[PDB]
């Protein structure tokens, strides 16, 4: 056989590799249509390790569903996308490419260029995002009322929505305290410094935001003291063992005392970091690394407990909740590393476990959110919602801007393109209009997932959007009718829906370009 | 002569135990039952390190054998040499825990440790003076990665004074075995660096081509069963930080190949933060990873060192 | 379908087809453990793959131990799991209610009804039913009397009746033993030992407590009558230095002045321990114990046994613990400056031999803070049903302490909320109603499996009952021996109220997230391989 | 090409703490100009994050 | 229309290879039967005309035997009903000793029974209900049926007739002498505290002549040489380590590190004079003979030689720690030489050769001592493995005697007693349980049944003989198995006798094990591992 390329290697192209791509995309979508709204329904996966992944959230979704088709890989990568950028918007991102790709495969089957559809759509996204800051609102961020709204107007359309003002509450707590600023720069890491623990049992109404943190550790040893009403703490990266060096340290002995003395000298080793520790009068000790039977022995002579193995993210948080400094050298200790700020540690038993709390700190710039449920599978799935609401109360903090939902704000866009697209005179303003028409898919969802009229509804949406002062106006994805949204409540990020219509403009921008699909060959 | 105890955990090393604790009671003359039906007395002189003699002369070995998933440690018993072992020695879940790292160091999986450990401890009483411990699992694999850690860590806690002489199935580079195999052997090296003592790495790849040389699943635990009496049946790790092992017939640094591909694929994944929500959404945070990383880069450099 | 055309070896079960199939696993799940509940229930036999036996009637190993591959179940089972882990007992009971919760929702979703109105009528009964439950909890000082009587109704359930009768003591002294005045109940201050030689009404409580394992030294004493005891966590065996040593000598002589000067370090600690043993007991008429959690050389197990000492080695860390509360010394991680205050006293400590097996027991302390249960049978399967039994009788007993409230039991609270909840249906907006009434009839389960594992009409008892408690009140329940409605709260059949809150809760939760379940999917790797 | 063989036992403390002190001394040197901003192509120890971390100084390894 | 499906629910979320039963059908019934096989693999064996059985295991060894719990323990039963019959019988062998094969015929029994109620249509609760007041009544009987008790166990005449009836079920031919045997031993390692251990007892099988030529010897027998050149010590002095017999180590890496050839000339000669010192102050102690529980050093040999010391290595711990409590000696860790009190004393100790195999042997001339041991001869292996087993039982019964002194008439008369007074029982308590008390009254009938099946007689003639005269009023007359037709006799003036804590446990046991199988209702066996 006398080939130039190995054999495997398949290359499809033209208007087959187009639809197929678009329909792939559209599949996708397809996929999560039906898990946008207030009124979605759970869906269950089947992990690889036998686990299952009740959830309503579209990158949660995709993300637990494999593929092979490119197209289907890349709208996966959007969803993955907009997830960590925003945190929020997953699946509507998912359903506007869809949409888009959709309408575009139209003008494509009619001989227009994909370049030419791919101009008109980077027009029509910019303005989108042109009519989206004409519309938004702003936001007073130091009312807790309003900005409890949002959240729950990010919430609703999850299961904890039963406990919404339970997880508004928990969310702006959470974000609020993590909120932090050093050297001009503020930051919201609510990734390494707002925490989720979920211990199943008990009940979901006593969950709770603490002023402090949460580890599952117990005293080293039970002569250690439980309870502590105003702890001095020291964090430590080094072990208070006595370790070898790195260097070829070998000994050797020929005198009988050397042996006994070499012992007794580890001894005092581990007495001199010991004595370097109680010099700073603490009353709670925390180490990454281990501590030794006889460094606990003289820390409790000093009255002093210790939590032997943490992690080093829990170390963390630990000292930005109560104020202290890890250490790496007890002989580098200062008073300035010592923390003070916590008001309270505790170590009490949660079902047949130990747990330490390090809470009633004030100013704390940590959180540990200590979530209680009926089952690992609930409790992961109220943990989803909740970063879903921390990450839209970290947009709004950044960005202040408010747009209305309940596809209020897509119809006002879509309006406002068809009326821009009158003064268009070439080719590119009818995929414009095309896309422009393409944006009312979110309303069309949300009536189609309350189980209403979607033709009557959109259609007297659209009619509604084309009066002057009516671009407030959207639906409800509860009783299925028109509402106005500064009525209704459903407010969502400016910086969550330009984020949304952005990704969902270049994903389709990808898929268009792309064409004569290659395969095979091997790395 | 001071007395080991053998913890075997994961599939592979409940497979790799079994064969061992025959090659040896064959080498000492012990039948199934624990009868020591052998003449010479070198098997008797150093059988106290090994085997806790019984009334009834009945040698019972001093093998811990772990596993999250029952049906491995039924075959071990229904095996050969499947009755010496102590009925109460096999500690099992009910979970199979997948392959997932986290899995297995964590809550689902983790009280177990709280039966192997009180296992651990009946078994050293026992030795009236406890050299250390010997565990046998697979770096990334099944329960393996994480509950073979997880054990390295409660004993190296529980047992902070004696060898921990680990025997550990590293990776083959050729074979991924699994997507998540990365993740779980740069979390796994990134616990046995610091909770280890010497580190025996058997890589299956060189097991296989061994096994296929000398022919000129079962193969594998019968070619590193007699490397581990020649491990086991009789000067090194002079930095104690480089004490990972390739055996053979070898401290090399050709560990440094093994490693940089280990961390070039967990670097791989980790760029596209692929099978990262599980370990995330079971109790990890996405800083163990960067920092599991940044310990292998430690790791590779320190055996850069040399040439 | 749509995820079929991208992963073609996928599997889906959507709309009608996700609810037909979790309805059924639920059932399913329901139809096995209707037989556990109670103590007219059926005692199941369990055979791992291995052959080892389970004797159970307890709903969490149930599940766990059956052998089942089904996504709900592994749900229920999950739910059941975290309720044992976090009350004890109501495992059955929670099955139970999430499957007829999951039924009389189908009556109502076949003939068309939409799961989430289904929902939101769960939700309002779930609260009315919380309410109510508050409403009839009883507020009582928990005597020994009380506190009997819970212990006698979880014990009834889970083991024989004789049994039950000793365990029940057994539990309950326990427990107001290890209880402080306003402190929580640490439950690990409770050790359980099993030992496989005598009948299973032999179970005890020892005043004091029972390590699996004795003194190593032979010429040790086996019984010690007034015995300071010296909880420690120091090695006495051989220890290496850190550092890599290593011995050079150029003479035999040399050699031996080193081999006896290589173990001065642990000698010393020998000394000091011998020196203490020596200042307290100044003849042979009192005794002393060191019980270490660490290792203990032959050399040092003959200094000790010389000198009258019993050594025992190896510990436990929870047994540090337990020593220094029922003891009642300190436990030393070094022997630096040791005095006479560090030591506990037993007025008894004696060896127990069982085959291969050796038992200490530490007995006659003064007024222990920790006990043990002597888990005594015949058999491995029945010490694993005692154990699982004492396991639920003393998570009941500890709940009933820290909750001050007991609910009444034998189903009279579920006949009662079922009777409030279909009073206050008619306060429900819309078709919840429906919801409602299907959240009482799925409360009305536990009278109507009670009486179906007696051996009676279900409709009939159910029908005596509710006239009984609608004409006069009373929270009445099955009376399991007759058929007849009872006084619970006379007859002393009583129920845990945070097991009862527990069930409400996670059950309405898990319930309402399955019914809201409309698409079961498998399209992942399938393996991680 | 480089061993440590100690026969008297009261110098092997000192040498363990001058394994760390000559990082600590070399550490301190680039600090004393001014320097808040470190970049290593090497690893850089948490014994030495922690110098860096009291100093105010930005490391990056 | 041409498969069942399963029906929807537990029956297909079940696993691939398991099982589930529930019912009295699919289990109750099942688990009777399977009991009853059992019963029916161990009847054959029960009494002193029973038959050996020559259970060949899955390791291809044979064991010859008529005693239950072996029988059983060597056999692979997998159903689980009658595994927990055999934890039932393993239970009461360790407790007990003797009763396995009660156990298992009257659990078996009860189990028949058992059934046979459920079919004339009680329930499994009034059954188990009807079994255990039957069982309380038995054991309040029992006491008020103990004929004789034991009255001296530091006699040879008494212990012997006492434990003949033990060891007839095995070994009926030769008994007497067999009795006599573990009488002498027990009686010499009984002390004059009640405490008797049967750990105390050694048996050594030793291959040549027959079961006359078994002895007991006040001491220990190894199957060893000895070290050295010496091989007998009349006034033994025995030092005894637990450490081996060469120079003390180092447990951290020794190294001799020469650096002159002053040194390295001196270095051995250091050694062997160090050597020779330290035997020489164990030889100026006094001791004759030294045995040490590791190796022994070339040197060390050649000084002990020197020194007119005889040698003894024990591999085993257990043989080192046995062989102190025989001669009264201290393990000692170091190779010091051994104080007063920690020396160890043996009126003879000498390498002798039993048949082919060589012996060292620790004799003392005193009737007593803390251990003794019973050489069995043989002419075949599986033969002095059942003597040993027999043996075993003879022991195991004289520590119930020092337990309980009380004894009932064997031969199935308490058995028939007891039947007899819990069917008079019975027949007054009113209610449905008079049918539960009734047959486990009947199940007792299964011993007599069993001893005279294999006697080979009518049972059925047996038991009305047994009836008639237990009627009559003799409650010590059981069946004559000395008689080719249908008879009985006195068992308390022939000597058959039981053990009051034997019946008690054996009953108690049979009862709780029937009752648990019955209380089963539902099996849920797993996927059979391989
Ligand atoms: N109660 C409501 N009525 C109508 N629309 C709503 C309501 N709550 C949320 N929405 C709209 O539903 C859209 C998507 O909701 P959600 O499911 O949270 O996002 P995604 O679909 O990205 O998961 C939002 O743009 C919001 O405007
Ligand atoms: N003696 C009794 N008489 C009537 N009802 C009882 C009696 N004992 C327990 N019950 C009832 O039986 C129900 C189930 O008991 P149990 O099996 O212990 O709990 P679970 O079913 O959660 O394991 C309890 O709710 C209790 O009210
Ligand atoms: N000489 C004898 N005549 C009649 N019965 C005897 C005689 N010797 C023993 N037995 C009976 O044999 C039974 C013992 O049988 P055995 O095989 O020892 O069963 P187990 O070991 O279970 O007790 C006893 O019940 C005893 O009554
Ligand atoms: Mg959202
Ligand atoms: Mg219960
Ligand atoms: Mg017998």
């Amino acid at each position: 056989p006398v080939l130039v390329l190995s054999q495997n290697t398949k290359r499809e192209s033209g208007r087959k590799v187009q639809s197929g791509n678009i329909n792939a995309a559209k599949t996708i979508a397809d996929i999560i249509r039906t898990c946008l709204g207030p009124k979605s329904m759970m869906k269950m996966l089947l992990d690889p390790m036998g686990g299952i992944v009740m959830t309503n959230d579209g990158n949660a979704i995709l993300r637990e569903i494999q593929v092979q088709h490119p197209a289907a890989k890349s709208m996966i990568e959007i969803s993955r996308t907009q997830d960590e950028e925003v945190g929020d918007g997953t699946t509507s991102v998912i359903i506007l490419a869809g949409e888009m790709l959709s309408v575009a495969e139209h003008f494509l089957e009619q001989q227009m260029h994909p370049t030419v559809v791919i101009s008109a759509y980077r027009k029509a996204l910019d303005d989108m995002i042109s009519t989206l800051k004409k519309i938004s609102i702003p936001v007073d961020i130091s009312d807790s009322d309003m900005m409890l709204n949002i959240i729950n107007s990010s919430i609703t359309t999850k299961a904890i929505s039963r406990w919404s003002s339970l997880a508004c509450n928990i969310a702006l707590d959470a974000v609020k305290m993590v909120q932090f600023e050093e050297n001009g720069r503020k930051e919201i890491d609510i990734k390494k410094y707002a925490r989720v623990e979920k211990i199943p049992g008990g009940i979901i109404e006593d969950s709770c935001v603490l002023r402090g943190v949460m580890i599952n550790k117990d005293v080293t040893h039970p002569r250690m003291r439980r309870y502590i009403k105003n702890p001095r703490i020291v964090l430590l990266d080094s072990s208070l063992e006595y370790k070898k060096g790195e260097s070829q340290t070998d000994i050797e002995i020929t005198r009988e005392e050397d042996f006994t003395r070499i012992l007794q000298m580890e001894e005092e080793y581990i007495q001199q970091l010991c004595e370097d520790i109680i010099q700073l009068k603490p009353d709670v000790v925390i180490t990454e690394k281990g501590i030794s039977d006889l460094a606990q022995h003289y820390l409790m002579r000093a009255n002093i407990t210790a939590i032997r193995r943490v992690r080093k993210t829990d170390n963390n948080r630990i000292a930005r909740a109560c104020g202290a400094r890890i250490v790496s050298r007890p002989e580098e200790l200062r008073e300035d590393d010592v923390g003070t700020g916590a008001g309270l540690l505790e170590i009490k038993k949660i079902g047949d476990e130990y747990f330490t709390f390090i809470t009633d700190c004030k100013d704390p710039k940590a959180c540990t959110i200590l979530l209680r449920g009926a089952s690992k599978e609930i409790l992961s799935e109220v943990e989803r919602n909740l970063q879903d609401a921390m990450q839209v109360c970290r947009n709004v903090l950044l960005d202040p801007q408010l747009v209305p939902g309940g596809g209020a704000s897509e119809m006002a866009v879509a309006h406002a393109l068809t009326e821009k697209s009158k003064a268009m005179t070439g080719v590119e303003q009818w995929p414009y209009r095309a896309v422009a028409q393409a944006l009312e898919v979110i309303p069309r969802t949300l009536i189609q997932n309350c189980g209403a009229s979607t033709i009557r509804l959109l259609t007297s949406l659209r009619a509604k959007h084309t009066q002057e002062n009516c671009e407030t106006w959207g639906v409800n994805g509860e009783t299925g009718t028109l509402v106005d949204m500064k009525e209704l409540g459903i407010w969502e990020p400016l910086a969550v829906k330009l984020q949304t219509y952005k990704t969902a403009v270049e994903t389709a921008v990808l898929l268009l370009r792309i064409d004569d699909i290659v395969s095979g060959h091997k790395k | 002569m001071r007395e080991i105890v053998h913890i075997q955990a994961g599939q592979c090393g409940n497979q790799i135990g079994a064969k061992f604790w025959e090659v040896i009671s064959d080498e000492h003359g012990i039948d199934p039952t624990g009868s020591y039906h052998g003449d010479s007395d070198l098997q008797l002189e150093r059988i106290n390190v090994y085997y806790n003699e019984a009334a009834g002369n009945k040698y019972v070995p001093r093998a811990i054998l772990v596993d999250l998933e029952p049906g491995t440690m039924d075959s071990v018993r229904s095996g050969p040499f499947g009755q010496i072992f102590r009925p109460d020695n096999f500690v099992f879940g009910q979970s199979g825990a997948g392959n997932n790292w986290a899995k297995g160091h964590y809550t689902e999986g983790a009280e177990l440790v709280d039966s192997v450990l009180d296992v651990v401890r009946k078994e050293s009483e026992s030795c009236d003076c406890l050299q250390g411990f010997q565990l046998t699992h697979s770096l990334g694999g099944g329960t393996g990665s994480g509950m073979g850690t997880l054990l390295i860590s409660k004993i190296r806690e529980e047992y902070p004074d004696r060898i921990m002489n680990t025997f550990s199935v590293v990776p083959s580079p050729k074979v991924s075995d699994t997507v998540v195999e990365p993740y779980n052997a740069t979390l796994s090296v990134h616990q046995l660096v610091e909770n280890t003592d010497e580190t025996y790495s058997i890589d299956n790849e060189a097991l296989y081509d061994i096994c296929f040389r000398t022919l000129k699943y079962g193969d594998l635990n019968h070619l590193v069963s007699a490397t581990m009496s020649g491990v086991t049946t009789c000067n090194m790790v002079p930095f104690p930080r480089l004490h990972f092992f390739m055996p053979g017939f070898g401290n090399s640094t050709a560990i440094q190949e093994l490693f940089k591909r280990i961390s070039e694929q967990f670097t791989a994944m980790f760029r596209r933060k692929a099978f990262l929500h599980w370990y995330t959404g079971e109790g990890m945070d996405e800083m163990e990873f960067t920092e599991a990383e940044s310990n292998m880069n430690d790791l590779v450099s320190e055996y850069q060192q040399y040439q | 379908a749509a995820v079929k055309t991208l992963n073609p070896k996928a599997e889906v079960a959507r709309a009608q087809a996700a609810l037909a199939v979790n309805i059924s696993a639920a059932r399913g799940l329901q139809d096995v453990l209707r037989t556990n509940l109670g103590p007219k229930g059926t005692m199941k036999m369990l055979v791992s793959g291995a052959g080892d036996i389970k004797l159970t009637k307890d709903g969490n190993v149930l599940l766990h131990e059956m052998q089942i591959q089904h996504p709900t179940a592994s749900l229920i089972a999950k739910v059941a799991t975290a309720q044992d882990d976090i009350t004890g007992d109501g495992t059955t009971s929670n099955v139970l209610i999430i499957g007829e919760l999951l039924k009389q929702a189908d009556l109502y979703i076949s003939e068309g009804l939409h799961p989430r109105i289904i929902t939101e009528g769960f939700e309002a009964a779930k609260e009315k039913a919380l309410q109510f439950l508050e409403e009839v909890k009883v507020s009582r000082e928990m005597d020994r009397e009380t506190l009997i009587d819970v212990a006698r109704t979880s014990l009834r359930t889970k083991v024989h009746a004789e049994l039950a009768d000793v365990l029940t003591e057994a539990v309950v002294d326990s427990i107001l033993a290890i209880k402080k005045q306003d402190e929580p109940i640490d439950l690990f201050m409770i050790e359980i030992m099993e030992m496989k030689h005598k009948s299973e009404t032999d179970t005890s409580l020892i005043r004091g407590l029972v390590l699996d394992h004795g003194a190593r030294h032979p010429d040790m004493k086996k019984r010690v009558e007034d015995a300071y005891i010296l909880t420690c966590n120091v090695s006495l065996e051989y220890e290496k230095t850190e550092v890599n040593s290593g011995f050079f000598y150029k003479s035999a002589e040399e050699r031996e002045k080193l081999v006896k000067a290589e173990r001065k370090f642990i000698e010393d600690r020998v000394k000091k321990i011998i020196e203490l043993k020596r200042k307290v007991c100044g003849d042979s008429d009192k005794g002393f114990v060191v019980i270490n959690q660490k290792g203990i050389d032959p050399f040092s197990l003959d200094a000790l046994s010389k000198e009258g000492i019993v050594a025992l080695r190896r510990a436990k860390r929870r047994n540090m613990e337990r020593l220094t509360l029922a003891c009642g010394g300190v436990a030393l991680n070094s022997f630096d400056d040791l005095s006479p205050d560090c030591l506990g006293h037993a007025g008894l400590v004696y060896e127990y031999t069982l085959g291969e097996e050796k038992f200490t027991f530490i007995e006659k302390c003064n007024n222990p803070r920790s006990v043990t249960l002597l888990i005594k049978g015949p058999n491995k399967h029945t010490l694993t049903q005692i154990k699982d039994a004492v396991r639920d009788g003393l998570r009941a007993v500890k709940n009933a302490i820290d909750d001050g409230c007991v609910v009444p039991g034998a189903g009279a609270v579920e006949v009662a909320m079922a009777e409030a909840l279909i009073k206050h249906k008619p306060s429900v907006k819309g078709r919840a109603q429906l919801g409602v009434q299907a959240f009482a009839d799925a409360l009305l389960i536990i009278p109507k499996v009670l009486a179906q594992n007696s051996g009676f009409d279900l409709q009939e008892t159910l029908v005596k009952i509710q006239a009984e408690h609608s004409e006069s009140g009373q929270l009445v329940g099955v009376d399991l021996n007759t058929g007849e409605p009872m006084v619970a709260a006379e007859v002393g059949v009583w129920d845990n109220y945070c097991v009862k809150k527990q069930l409400l809760h996670s059950c309405t939760v898990i319930a309402t997230n399955i019914l809201l379940v409309d698409e079961i999917m498998r399209a992942g790797m399938s393996s991680l391989k | 090409g480089v061993q440590v063989v100690i026969t008297d036992p009261e110098k092997l403390d000192q040498i363990r703490q001058r394994e760390s002190d000559i990082t600590k001394e070399r550490i301190q040197k680039i600090l004393a100009t001014g320097a808040n901003v470190i970049l290593t192509t090497g690893g850089i120890d948490d014994m030495c994050l922690k110098y860096f971390v009291e100093a105010g100084a930005m490391a990056v390894r | 229309a041409l498969h069942v499906p399963k029906a929807p629910g537990f029956a297909q979320m079940l696993k691939e290879g398991a099982k589930h039963f529930s019912g009295l059908e699919e289990a109750v019934y099942r688990n009777i039967q399977a009991c009853k096989e059992l019963a029916q693999t161990t009847r054959t064996a029960y009494g002193p005309n029973g038959m050996n059985k020559m259970v060949i295991n899955h390791l291809e060894k044979l064991f010859v035997t008529n005693d239950a719990a072996t029988i059983l323990r060597e056999l692979e039963v997998q159903h689980p009903a009658a595994k927990m019959i055999v934890m039932a019988s393993h239970m009461q062998e360790q407790e007990v000793g003797d009763g396995t094969n009660f156990v298992l015929v009257f659990a078996g029994a009860l189990l028949e029974l058992a059934e046979e109620l459920l079919r004339i249509g009680l329930s499994v609760s009034e059954v188990i209900e009807g079994y255990e007041i039957a069982c309380r009544k038995a054991h309040e009987i029992l006491p008020n049926l103990v004929c004789c008790s034991a009255k001296n166990l530091r006699d040879i005449d008494e212990v012997s007739s006492l434990l003949r009836t033990s060891i007839m079920s095995k070994q009926y031919g030769n008994e007497v002498f067999l009795a006599k045997l573990i009488a002498q031993a027990c009686v010499s390692i009984f002390p004059d505290s009640g405490h008797f251990n049967v750990d105390n007892i050694r048996v050594c099988k030793i291959l040549g002549s027959g079961i006359s030529s078994s002895s007991v010897l006040h001491g220990m027998v190894f199957k060893k040489e000895t070290e050295g050149d010496v091989t007998s010590v009349k006034d033994a002095k025995i030092a005894v380590y637990s450490c081996p017999f060469d120079g003390m180590i180092t447990e951290t890496k020794g190294t001799v590190l020469i650096k002159t050839a002053e040194e390295l000339m001196n270095f051995s000669k250091g050694e062997e004079n160090l050597m020779d010192a330290q035997v020489k102050a164990i030889a100026d102690t006094g001791a004759n003979v030294v045995v040490t529980g590791g190796k022994v050093a070339d040197m060390a040999l050649h000084y002990a030689n020197k020194y007119n010391i005889m040698l003894v290595r024990l591999n085993s711990k257990w043989d080192l720690r046995r062989l102190c409590k025989t001669v009264g000696a201290t393990a000692l860790p170091r190779l010091t030489p051994p104080v007063l009190e920690e020396m160890g004393h043996c009126d003879s100790v000498y390498l002798s050769e039993v048949g082919d195999t060589q012996v060292v042997v620790f004799k003392h001339e005193k009737e007593d001592g803390a251990i003794s041991t019973i050489v069995l001869r043989g002419s075949t292996d599986n033969l002095m493995d059942d003597i040993e087993r027999a043996v075993d039982d003879g022991v195991n019964t004289f520590k119930v005697l020092t337990r309980d002194k009380r004894l009932v008439p064997g031969g199935g008369a308490t058995e028939i007693e007891l039947a007899k007074q819990i069917t008079s029982y019975g027949e007054t308590c009113p209610g449905l349980e008079q049918y539960a008390i009734k047959k486990f009254a009947e199940a007792f009938e299964a011993i007599p049944r069993a001893l005279a099946e294999n006697s080979g007689v009518k049972a059925n003639e047996v038991i009305s003989k047994l009836y008639a005269v237990h009627q009559e009023g003799n409650k010590n007359v059981g069946l004559d198995i000395e008689a080719e037709v249908p008879a009985v006799k006195d068992m308390l003036e022939a000597g058959i006798l039981d053990t009051y804590l034997g019946k008690y446990w054996a009953i108690k046991l049979a009862t709780n094990a029937a009752v648990t199988v019955l209380r089963v209702d539902q099996i849920i066996m797993a996927k059979p591992a391989g």
